[PDB]
C-alpha cells in the first residue's frame, strides 16, 4: 500500500509562475525515485522528467527545462513541482508518480491524484 | 583472493577521488544507457591531480558549554581574509576530457556530445563536495562541466564553500558540526574518475548531455567493488565410480 | 610431478572431475581454520586492544561469521558421520548409481566435465541421493545390531 | 593409403555384418586404439564407437566392436536402411595421428527395392537464344543406385557428347541421378524427335520429346 | 520514436482488438488505460508480464519490432484510452468509445 | 562400464553465488601510530603481509558489479561506524540560541 | 550440444596460398583440439594435424610440416560455461592432388586417450587448385513436365550450365518454400566445366495461388542471379491434366 | 519395509531398545546442522535486513544458544574420540559388563525396556562406566606404543 495526493483547483493568467504538492506514503521516501508527466488532453503523454528525493538529484526535458523546477522536502514526504513562464500550451493536468520497485523506475505502477489546472 | 585491494573509503559528490585507475583505455560504466535514471561509472587511466586550499590562518576557541564538554569555534583570523578553492590544469582535465569521449562514442553513436552543470539538488551533489584535511569542501563545478566535443595556456580555479554542520547520508534529524580545524589546510587529490548522468530527452541540436551525478552513495563503493565478487564453497559433491561399500563379507 | 607438487586453493575449479580428484586436501583444508589460524596469528600483532571498549561494529561481523564458519562446516562432517564414513575425500556406498540421475557413462565424466559443471547437472537429484545413503546406514546399523545379539 | 580395410562387405536386413582393419605391426594392432565412422560420400562424417569397446554418445548397442593383435573388427546388428554408406576406421595413440583405413563400401541387402520415376525437361525459349540446346534427364526415387543412359538422336546411336553421373543418396536414405547433352542449335532444330533412355531392375524406362513441341 | 498503431479503436463487447507498437532500439515494454476520472493504470511491466487484477485475456505475445497488447472478451470497463510507454518515451495512443 | 555405486568426495572445487557478513582488514602502518580515533579502523584485523591471490585456470565466471551485496555492505558498515563513532561526541543542542550575526569584511 | 562454421570455398592456382578458417559456438573453444581432415579422392580422407588452443601445442603431419603452420586467435566467452573462438591452417606451395571437400574437427574429450580424436564436425567445404579461369552459373528455366499423369502433378524446375568451379546452391522463394525439395551434383565435361539443375513438386490444378522462385548463387563469381518457369508449355503428361 | 523406511525424529522413544537400534541416524543427525541447514536456508529469505541495527533481543538468544549446540554436540563426538570409536552409532569394547551395574540378562534388555527406561536404570553407574572406557583406551595406547619402538 502506497498512497499519493496532491493539490486541486488553481487558477492562472500566461507569464506566471506556480507550485503544487505531491505528499506520499508506504515506503521510504528517500531510497525510491519519482517523476512527473504533463498528460495532455488529444496528445500524447510528455515526461517532464525525474527526482532522486535522497540528494535532490534531478533531470529534465528540454522543452521544459529552465521553466520546470523539481523539488521535495523529506521532512513532509511532500515532491513539488514549480513551473514558471505559462502558455497554453502547457494547461493540462499534472501526475506525480514512482516506479513499481527501486530497481526500475520506468515502470510506473503507482500514479498521482486528480489536480485541475486553468489558464 | 582472501581479501580485496585497498578499498579508500573517500566519500565525494562528482568526481572519483585517490582510487584506482583503468589500466588500458579509460572505460565506461552503465547498467542501460537508456536508462537515463542510471549512473554512468567513469574511470580515468591517467590520474588528474587536483590541489586545493582554505588559505585562511584560523585560531581556535574553546567555549565551555559543560560540565565536562566544550564546543570549539574559530577565535579569529590570523592574516588575510580569503576564498576556498582548487587548482587543477585545465589541459590535464580537457585531455582527459579527450579521453571520455571518445569511449563515450563508443557506447553512443559518433553524435557529437556536449556536457553541462548539475540540474539540481542539494549543495552536496549539486557542487564537488569532499574532506580536504578535516573540512568539507563545496566545490562550484560548472567550469570542469561546461564543454562540447565535436569531430569536425593557465589553469582552473574552482570557488569553494566550507560547511560545518553536515549531515552525510541524510539522516533522521541528525547533523555533525565538524570544529574547525587549526590554521590553514592544504591537500591534494588525484581524480581517479566520475559520476556522469544523462539527459532523457533526445534533442534535434541536442545532441547527448552528461551533467555529474552523484545523488547516491552506492556508486562510491561499486567504482572500486567492481572488480569482485563473493561466492560460498560447497566441498562435499556426489560422484558414481566402479566401487562397492565393501560388505561382500562380514 | 603434477600430483606431488604445489598447485592452490580452489585451483581445479575448470579442471575435469578427474583431474580434482587429487587436489580435495586444498579445498578440504581451510574450510575451518584457513582462517582461525590466520586470525589468532594475526590477531596477537603487538596491538593490546584485543575487544577494548567490550564489542564493536566489527565485533558481530567476525563472531556471527565465526559461529557460521564452523557449524557449516559441522554440517559436512554430520553427513560424513550419518553416511558412515567420515574418511573423507573419497568413500563407497552400497547405494548404487541410479542412472535416472545421469544416463551418462564413466569415461566423459571424469574426464571431461568438471566438479561445479558436474554438481551442475545432478543438483536436483542430490537430495534424493543423499537420503539413500543414510537409508543404506541405518539399514547397515540393524543389520549390525541383530548380529550383536546372537553373537 | 597405409592401412588396409576391406574395400567390400554385404549383409541382408535385420542381420549383422563385420568390417576388418589390418596393417604391418606400426599400424595395427596391438598397443593401438582403433575407431569407426560413419562417413557419408556427399556429407559430414559421423562417429560410432572408439574406446575400442565403448559406444560413442547417441549410439545404439547394434554397434560393436573388436580388436585383435594384428587386426580390428566392426559389428553393426539388426541393421537398418539408412546404414548404406562408406566406413573407415583409424589408428592412433594418446600423443598422436590418426591414421585412416581404405574404407568399405558396405552393402545392406535384403530390402524391398522400387522402379523409377523419369522427368525428361527440354530447354526453353530465352535459353535457345544463347545460343545452346541441353536435354536434362532427371532420376528419382530408387535404389540401388544402378542406372544405364543411352541417348538417340534420329533412332542412332548417340556416341558424342555423353554427359552421365554416378547415383547420389537422397535424403529419404534412397538414390537419385541426373543427366545431360551438349548440343548445338543447328542439330538440335531438325532432327526428328528427340528421346532419353534409363534402367533400373532390368525394366527399362523412357520419355520421348519434341523440339518444336 | 513509438509508432503505436492502429487509431480508429471502436468494437463490440463481444469482440476482441490487438493493438500494436513499433520501435527503432530495444526496452522495456508496457502499457497503461485512462478512465473517467481516473489516471492511467498499468497493466504490463515487462511485456509478457502483467500488472495486479489482469486476468488471462490480457496477451501479451511479440518479440520482434512489432509488440502487441491483445485483450480478447471486452468489455464496459474497457472504454478509455492506452498508451505504449518505453523508457521515457510514449505512443501515440488510441481512444476506444461507446 | 561395470556395477556403478554412487561415491562420495569432500573437497571438491564448487561453489555458489552468495551473501555473508564479511571482516576488515586494517593495516600495518596505520595501526600502530596512534592517530588517536579514526573510523572503526582499530577494532580490523591487521591484513596478511604476503598478499596472496591464486590464479584459477579455465574458469569463465559472470560478474555483474550492479547486483553486487559488497556495496550494500560498504554503506551499511559506514554508516554504523560514524554513528558509533560520534555516539560519545558533544551534543550542541542547548546552541539553539538566537544568533545575533553580524558579517565580516 | 554446438556447432562449427569455416571458411568457403576459396578458388586457387597451383603454386599459391589458401586459408581455411574454422570458427566455434556452444562450447568452450580452449576446452578442446582442432583436427583437420580433407577428402582427396586419390588418397582418402587424410588427417592434417591437430592444435591445443590451450598450450599451444601441436603435431602435425610429417608430410606438410614444413608446408603448414597453424594458428589460433583468443576465446570469446558467451556464457560461464560457453564461448567462441578462432583457428587456422594456411598451405603454401600447392600442387593439384591438395584438393576435396575440408573439414575442420572439435576433439572428443578434455583429458584421456582420446583426448584429440575428433567428435563435432565442420561444414566441409570444397577447394578446388587450377590455373584455369572461372565461369558463372548462367540460369535459366526448363518447358514443365509432368511426372505422373495418375496423381495429377505439375513439376518444374530451374536449369544451370556452364560454372566452375563447385559449389553451387538453390533455394526456394528466398527460404520460404518447405517441402518437395529436390537436387543434384554436377559432373566435368571434356572441355572442363560443371552444370548441375533442381526440380521441384506441386500439383497442376492450382497453378496461380502461390508464387515459386529459386534463389540461385555462387560464391567464386559473386552472383546471385533468379529464374522463373515459365508455365506456357505443351508436353506429354501435362496436357492431359489441364 | 520397517527398518528401510520412514520413521521420524524421536519417534521410537517409546520403542524397545532393540528396535530403537534401526533408528539411530534419525536421531544422530540433526543434533547439529538440524537447525544449521533450515536457520542458512530460512533466514536468506528476501529480508535484506539480517542483523540491522546490529545485534539485538533475538540476536543473543540465538548465537548464545548457537554456540551451545556446537560444544554441546563436540562434546558427545569428543567422548567418540576419546573412547577410541567415532564410528558412531554402534561400538564394542574390551570394557566387560560389571553386573553390578545391571544383574538383569540379554533377552529382556533389548526387547523389553526402552533407553529412556534403560538409561534411568544405569544413569547412576554411567559416570563409573564411561571412566573404564578411557582407561581401556590408554592401556590399549601404551600397548600400542610399546611396539611402536620395538617396530
Ligand atoms: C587523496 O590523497 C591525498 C594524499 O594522501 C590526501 O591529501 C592528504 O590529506 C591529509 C589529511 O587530509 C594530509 O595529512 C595531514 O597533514 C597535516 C599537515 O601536515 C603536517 O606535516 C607536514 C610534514 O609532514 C611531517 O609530518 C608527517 C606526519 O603528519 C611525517 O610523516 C613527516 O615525516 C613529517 O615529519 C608539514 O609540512 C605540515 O605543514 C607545516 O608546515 C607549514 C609550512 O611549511 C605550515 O604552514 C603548517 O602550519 C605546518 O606547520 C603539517 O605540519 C597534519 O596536520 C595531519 O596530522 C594531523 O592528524 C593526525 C591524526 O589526528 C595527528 O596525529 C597530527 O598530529 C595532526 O593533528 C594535530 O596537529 C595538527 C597540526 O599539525 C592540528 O591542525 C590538528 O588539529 C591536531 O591538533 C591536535 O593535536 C595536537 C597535538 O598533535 C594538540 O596540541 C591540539 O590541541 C589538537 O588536539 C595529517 O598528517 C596529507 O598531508 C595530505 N597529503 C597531500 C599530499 O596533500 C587527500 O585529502 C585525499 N583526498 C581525499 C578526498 O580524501
Ligand atoms: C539494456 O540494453 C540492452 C542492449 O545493450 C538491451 O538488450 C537487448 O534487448 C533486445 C530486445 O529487448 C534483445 O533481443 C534481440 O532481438 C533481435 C531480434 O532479431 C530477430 O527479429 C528480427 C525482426 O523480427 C529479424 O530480422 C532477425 O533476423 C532474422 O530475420 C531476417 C529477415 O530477413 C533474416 O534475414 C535473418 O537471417 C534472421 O532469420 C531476428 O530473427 C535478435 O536478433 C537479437 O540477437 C539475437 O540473435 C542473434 C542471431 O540472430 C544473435 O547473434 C544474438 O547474440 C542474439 O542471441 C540471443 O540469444 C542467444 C542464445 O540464447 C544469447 O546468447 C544472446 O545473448 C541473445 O540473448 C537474447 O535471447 C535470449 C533467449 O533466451 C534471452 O534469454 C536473452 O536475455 C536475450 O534476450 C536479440 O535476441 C537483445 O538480446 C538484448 N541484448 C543485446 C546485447 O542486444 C536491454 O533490453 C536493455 N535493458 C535491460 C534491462 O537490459
Ligand atoms: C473524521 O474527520 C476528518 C477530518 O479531517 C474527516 O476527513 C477529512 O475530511 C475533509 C473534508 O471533509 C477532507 O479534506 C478536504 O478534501 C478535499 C477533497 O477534494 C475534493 O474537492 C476538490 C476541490 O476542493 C476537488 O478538486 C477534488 O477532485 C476534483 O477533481 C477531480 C480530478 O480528477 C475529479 O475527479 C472530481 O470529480 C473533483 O471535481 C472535478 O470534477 C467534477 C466532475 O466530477 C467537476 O464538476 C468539477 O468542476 C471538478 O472539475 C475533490 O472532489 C480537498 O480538496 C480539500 O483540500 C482543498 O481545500 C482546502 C480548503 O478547503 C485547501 O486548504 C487545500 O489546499 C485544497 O485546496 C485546493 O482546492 C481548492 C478548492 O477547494 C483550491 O481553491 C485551492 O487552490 C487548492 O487547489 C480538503 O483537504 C480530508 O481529506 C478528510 N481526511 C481524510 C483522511 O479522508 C473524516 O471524514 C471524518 N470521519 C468521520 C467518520 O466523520
Ligand atoms: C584447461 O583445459 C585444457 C583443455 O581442456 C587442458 O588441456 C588438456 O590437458 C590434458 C591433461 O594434461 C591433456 O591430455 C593429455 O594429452 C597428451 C597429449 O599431448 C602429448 O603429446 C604431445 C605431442 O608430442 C608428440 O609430438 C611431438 C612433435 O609433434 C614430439 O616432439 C613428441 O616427442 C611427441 O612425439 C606433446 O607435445 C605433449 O606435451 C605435453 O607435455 C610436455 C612435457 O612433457 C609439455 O611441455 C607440453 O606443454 C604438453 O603439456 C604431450 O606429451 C596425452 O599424452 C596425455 O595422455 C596421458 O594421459 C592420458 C590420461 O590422462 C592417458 O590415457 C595416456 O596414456 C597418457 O598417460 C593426456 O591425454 C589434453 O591433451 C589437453 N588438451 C588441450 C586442448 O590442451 C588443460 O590441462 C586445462 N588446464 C587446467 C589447469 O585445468
Ligand atoms: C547547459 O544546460 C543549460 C540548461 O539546459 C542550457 O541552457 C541555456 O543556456 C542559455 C545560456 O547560453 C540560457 O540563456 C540565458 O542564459 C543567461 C546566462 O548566460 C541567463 O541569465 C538567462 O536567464 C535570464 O534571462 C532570460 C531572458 O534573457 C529570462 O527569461 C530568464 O527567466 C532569466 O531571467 C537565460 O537563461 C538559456 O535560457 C538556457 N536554456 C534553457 C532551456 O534553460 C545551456 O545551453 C547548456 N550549455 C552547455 C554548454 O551545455
Ligand atoms: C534405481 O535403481 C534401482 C536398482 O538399483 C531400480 O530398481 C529396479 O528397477 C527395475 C526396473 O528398471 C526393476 O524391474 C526389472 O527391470 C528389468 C528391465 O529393466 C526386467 O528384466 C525385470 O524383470 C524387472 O522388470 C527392479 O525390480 C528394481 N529393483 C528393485 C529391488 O525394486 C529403481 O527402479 C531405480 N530408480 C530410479 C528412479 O532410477
Ligand atoms: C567388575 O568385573 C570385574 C571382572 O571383569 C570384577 O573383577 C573380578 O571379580 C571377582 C569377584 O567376583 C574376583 O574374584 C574371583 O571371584 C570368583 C567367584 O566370584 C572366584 O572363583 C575366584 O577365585 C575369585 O574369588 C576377580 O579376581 C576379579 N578380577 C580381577 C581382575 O580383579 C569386579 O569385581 C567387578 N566389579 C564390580 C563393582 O562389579
Ligand atoms: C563526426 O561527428 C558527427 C556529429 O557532429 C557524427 O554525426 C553522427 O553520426 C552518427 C552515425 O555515425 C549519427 O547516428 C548521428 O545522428 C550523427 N550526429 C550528428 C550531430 O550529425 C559523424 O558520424 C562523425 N563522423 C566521424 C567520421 O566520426
Ligand atoms: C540548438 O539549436 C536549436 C535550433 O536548431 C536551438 O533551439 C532553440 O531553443 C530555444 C530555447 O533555448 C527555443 O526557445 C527556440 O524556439 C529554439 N529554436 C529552434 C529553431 O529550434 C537551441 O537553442 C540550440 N542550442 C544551443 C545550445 O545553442
Ligand atoms: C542421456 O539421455 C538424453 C535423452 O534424454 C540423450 O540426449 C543423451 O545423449 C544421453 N546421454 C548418454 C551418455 O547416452
Ligand atoms: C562433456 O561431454 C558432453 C557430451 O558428451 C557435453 O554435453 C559436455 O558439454 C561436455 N563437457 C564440456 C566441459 O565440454
Ligand atoms: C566589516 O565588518 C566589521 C564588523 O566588525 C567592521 O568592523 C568593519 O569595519 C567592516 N569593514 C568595512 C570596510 O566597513
Ligand atoms: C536383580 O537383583 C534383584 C535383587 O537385588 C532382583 O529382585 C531381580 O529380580 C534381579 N534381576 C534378575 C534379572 O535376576
Ligand atoms: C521389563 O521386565 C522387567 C522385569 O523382567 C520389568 O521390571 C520392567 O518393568 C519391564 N519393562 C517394561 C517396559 O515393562
Amino acid at each position: 500500500q502506497v498512497q499519493l495526493v496532491q493539490s486541486g483547483g488553481q487558477m492562472k493568467k500566461p507569464g506566471e509562475s506556480m507550485r503544487i504538492s505531491c505528499r506520499a506514503s508506504g515506503y521510504e521516501f528517500i531510497d525510491c525515485t519519482l517523476n512527473w508527466i504533463r498528460l495532455a488532453p488529444g496528445k500524447r503523454p510528455e515526461w517532464m522528467g525525474w527526482l532522486k528525493p535522497r540528494g535532490g538529484a534531478v533531470n529534465y526535458c528540454r522543452p521544459l527545462q529552465g521553466r520546470v523546477t523539481m523539488t521535495r522536502d523529506v521532512y513532509s514526504d511532500t515532491a513539488f513541482l514549480e513551473l514558471r513562464s505559462l502558455t497554453v500550451d502547457d494547461t493540462a493536468v499534472y501526475f506525480c508518480t514512482r516506479g513499481k520497485n527501486c530497481d526500475y523506475n520506468w515502470d510506473f505502477e503507482h500514479w498521482g491524484r486528480g489536480t485541475p489546472v486553468i489558464v | 583472493v582472501q581479501c580485496t585491494h585497498g578499498i579508500r573509503p573517500v566519500v565525494s559528490t562528482q568526481l572519483l577521488l585517490n582510487g584506482s585507475l583503468a589500466e588500458e583505455e579509460v572505460v565506461i560504466r552503465s547498467d542501460n544507457f537508456t536508462n537515463n535514471a542510471k549512473t554512468i561509472i567513469v574511470q580515468l587511466k591517467e590520474s588528474v591531480e587536483i590541489n586545493c586550499t582554505r588559505p585562511n590562518n584560523n585560531t581556535r576557541k574553546s567555549i565551555h558549554i559543560g560540565p565536562g564538554r566544550a564546543f570549539y569555534t574559530t577565535g579569529e583570523i590570523i592574516g588575510d581574509i580569503r576564498q576556498a578553492h582548487c587548482n587543477i590544469s585545465r589541459a590535464k582535465w580537457n585531455d582527459t576530457l579527450k579521453q571520455i569521449v571518445i569511449k563515450l562514442r563508443e557506447q553512443f553513436e559518433n553524435k557529437t556530445i556536449v556536457f553541462n552543470h548539475s540540474s539540481g539538488g542539494d549543495p552536496e551533489i549539486v557542487m564537488h563536495s569532499f574532506n580536504c584535511g578535516g573540512e568539507f569542501f563545496y566545490c562550484n563545478s560548472t567550469q570542469l562541466f561546461n564543454s562540447t566535443w565535436n569531430n569536425n595556456g593557465n589553469t582552473i580555479t574552482l570557488p569553494c564553500r566550507i560547511k560545518q554542520i553536515i549531515n552525510m547520508w541524510q539522516e533522521i534529524g541528525k547533523a555533525m558540526y565538524a570544529p574547525p580545524i587549526r590554521g590553514q589546510i592544504r591537500c591534494s587529490s588525484n581524480i581517479t574518475g566520475l559520476l556522469l548522468t544523462r539527459d532523457g530527452c533526445i534533442n534535434e541540436n541536442g545532441t547527448e548531455i552528461f551533467r555529474p551525478g552523484g545523488g547516491d552513495m552506492r556508486d562510491n563503493w561499486r567504482s572500486e567493488l567492481y572488480k569482485y565478487k563473493v561466492v560460498k564453497i560447497e566441498p562435499l559433491g556426489v560422484a558414481p565410480t566402479k566401487c562397492k561399500r565393501r560388505v561382500v563379507g562380514r | 610431478g603434477i600430483g606431488a607438487v604445489f598447485l592452490g586453493f580452489l585451483g581445479a575449479a575448470g579442471s575435469t572431475m578427474g583431474a580434482a580428484s587429487m587436489t580435495l586436501t586444498v579445498q578440504a583444508r581451510l574450510l575451518l581454520s584457513g582462517i582461525v589460524q590466520q586470525q589468532n596469528n594475526l590477531l596477537r600483532a603487538p596491538e593490546a586492544q584485543e575487544r577494548m571498549l567490550q564489542l564493536t561494529v566489527w565485533g558481530i561481523k567476525q563472531l556471527q561469521a565465526r559461529v557460521l564458519a564452523v557449524e557449516r562446516y559441522l554440517g559436512d562432517q554430520q553427513l560424513l558421520g550419518i553416511w558412515g564414513c567420515s574418511g573423507k575425500l573419497i568413500c563407497c556406498t552400497a547405494v548404487p548409481w541410479n542412472a535416472s540421475w545421469s544416463n551418462k557413462s564413466l569415461d566423459r565424466i571424469w574426464n571431461n566435465m568438471t566438479w561445479m559443471e558436474w554438481e551442475r547437472e545432478i543438483d536436483n537429484y542430490t537430495s534424493e541421493i543423499y537420503t539413500l545413503i543414510e537409508e543404506s546406514q541405518n539399514q547397515q546399523e540393524k543389520n549390525e545390531q541383530e548380529l550383536l545379539e546372537l553373537d | 593409403s597405409v592401412l588396409t580395410q576391406s574395400a567390400s562387405v554385404s549383409g541382408s536386413l535385420g542381420q549383422s555384418v563385420t568390417i576388418s582393419c589390418t596393417g604391418p605391426n606400426s599400424v595395427c594392432c596391438s598397443h593401438k586404439s582403433i575407431s569407426w565412422y560413419q562417413w557419408p560420400p556427399g556429407r559430414a562424417p559421423t562417429l560410432i564407437i572408439y574406446e575400442d569397446n565403448e559406444r560413442a554418445p547417441g549410439i545404439s548397442p547394434r554397434f560393436s566392436g573388436y580388436k585383435s593383435y594384428w587386426s580390428a573388427y566392426l559389428t553393426i546388428s539388426d541393421l537398418r536402411p539408412e546404414d548404406e554408406t562408406t566406413y573407415y576406421c583409424c589408428s592412433y595413440t594418446h600423443n598422436s595421428g590418426c591414421v585412416f583405413g581404405t574404407g568399405t563400401k558396405v552393402s545392406v541387402l535384403g530390402q524391398s527395392k522400387a522402379n523409377p520415376s523419369v522427368t525428361l525437361f527440354p530447354p526453353s525459349s530465352e535459353e535457345l537464344q544463347a545460343n545452346k540446346a541441353t536435354l536434362v534427364c532427371l532420376i528419382s526415387d530408387f535404389y540401388p543406385g544402378a542406372v544405364t543412359v543411352a541417348w538417340k538422336a534420329d533412332s542412332s546411336p548417340v556416341k558424342a557428347g555423353v554427359e552421365t553421373t554416378t547415383p547420389s543418396k537422397q535424403s529419404n536414405n534412397k538414390y537419385a541421378a541426373s543427366s545431360y547433352l551438349s548440343l548445338t542449335p543447328e542439330q538440335w532444330k531438325s532432327h526428328r524427335s528427340y528421346s532419353c533412355q534409363v534402367t533400373h531392375e532390368g525394366s527399362t524406362v523412357e520419355k520421348t520429346v519434341a523440339p518444336t513441341e | 520514436v513509438l509508432t503505436q498503431s492502429p487509431g480508429t479503436l471502436s468494437l463490440s463487447p463481444g469482440e476482441t482488438a490487438i493493438i500494436s507498437c513499433r520501435t527503432s532500439q530495444y526496452g522495456s515494454l508496457a502499457w497503461y488505460q485512462q478512465r473517467p476520472g481516473q489516471a492511467p493504470r498499468l497493466v504490463i511491466y515487462s511485456g509478457s508480464t502483467r500488472a495486479a487484477g489482469i486476468p488471462d485475456r490480457f496477451s501479451g505475445s511479440r518479440w520482434g519490432p512489432d509488440y502487441n497488447l491483445t485483450i480478447s472478451n471486452l468489455e464496459s470497463g474497457d472504454f478509455g484510452v492506452y498508451y505504449c510507454q518505453q523508457y521515457e518515451f510514449f505512443g501515440q495512443g488510441t481512444k476506444v468509445q461507446v | 562400464v561395470e556395477k556403478l555405486w554412487v561415491t562420495v568426495y569432500y573437497g571438491v572445487p564448487v561453489w555458489k553465488e552468495a551473501t555473508t557478513t564479511l571482516f576488515c582488514a586494517s593495516d600495518a602502518k596505520a595501526y600502530d601510530t596512534e592517530v588517536h580515533n579514526v573510523w572503526a579502523t582499530h577494532a580490523c584485523v591487521p591484513t596478511d603481509p604476503n598478499p596472496q591471490e591464486v590464479v584459477l585456470e579455465n574458469v569463465t565466471e559472470h560478474f555483474n558489479m550492479w547486483k553486487n551485496n559488497m556495496v550494500e555492505q560498504m554503506q551499511e558498515d559506514i554508516i554504523s561506524l560514524w554513528d558509533q563513532s560520534l555516539k560519545p561526541c558533544v551534543k550542541l543542542t542547548p546552541l539553539c540560541v538566537t544568533l545575533n550575526c553580524k558579517d565580516v569584511n | 550440444q554446438g556447432q562449427l562454421v569455416q571458411s568457403g570455398a576459396e578458388l586457387k592456382k597451383p603454386g599459391a596460398s589458401v586459408k581455411i578458417s574454422c570458427k566455434t559456438s556452444g562450447y568452450r573453444f580452449n576446452f578442446y583440439h582442432i583436427n583437420w581432415i580433407r577428402q582427396t579422392a586419390g588418397r582418402g580422407p587424410e588427417w592434417m594435424g591437430w592444435i591445443s588452443p590451450y598450450s599451444g601445442d601441436k603435431n602435425l603431419a610429417p608430410a606438410f610440416q614444413d608446408r603448414v603452420i597453424m594458428t589460433t586467435d583468443t576465446e570469446v566467452p558467451v556464457t560461464s560455461f560457453t564461448s567462441t573462438g578462432a583457428a587456422y591452417m594456411e598451405i603454401r606451395n600447392l600442387k593439384f592432388d591438395d584438393t576435396g571437400t575440408y573439414f575442420c574437427a572439435k576433439g572428443l574429450l578434455r583429458d584421456g586417450s582420446s583426448t584429440w580424436l575428433p567428435y563435432l564436425w565442420g561444414q566441409g567445404t570444397l577447394l578446388t587448385v587450377s590455373s584455369a579461369s572461372t565461369k558463372g552459373p548462367s540460369v535459366f528455366p526448363l518447358a514443365p513436365s509432368s511426372k505422373s499423369t495418375s496423381g495429377g502433378t505439375a513439376a518444374l524446375g530451374c536449369l544451370v550450365k556452364d560454372y566452375f568451379p563447385e559449389p553451387v546452391t538453390v533455394s526456394w522463394n528466398s527460404g520460404a518454400l518447405t517441402s518437395g525439395v529436390h537436387t543434384f551434383p554436377a559432373v566435368l565435361q571434356s572441355s572442363g566445366l560443371y552444370s548441375l539443375s533442381s526440380v521441384v513438386t506441386v500439383p497442376s490444378s492450382s497453378l496461380g495461388t502461390q508464387t515459386y522462385i529459386c534463389n540461385v548463387n555462387h560464391k567464386p563469381s559473386n552472383t546471385k542471379v533468379d529464374k522463373r518457369v515459365e508455365p506456357k508449355s505443351c508436353d506429354k503428361g501435362l496436357e492431359v491434366l489441364f
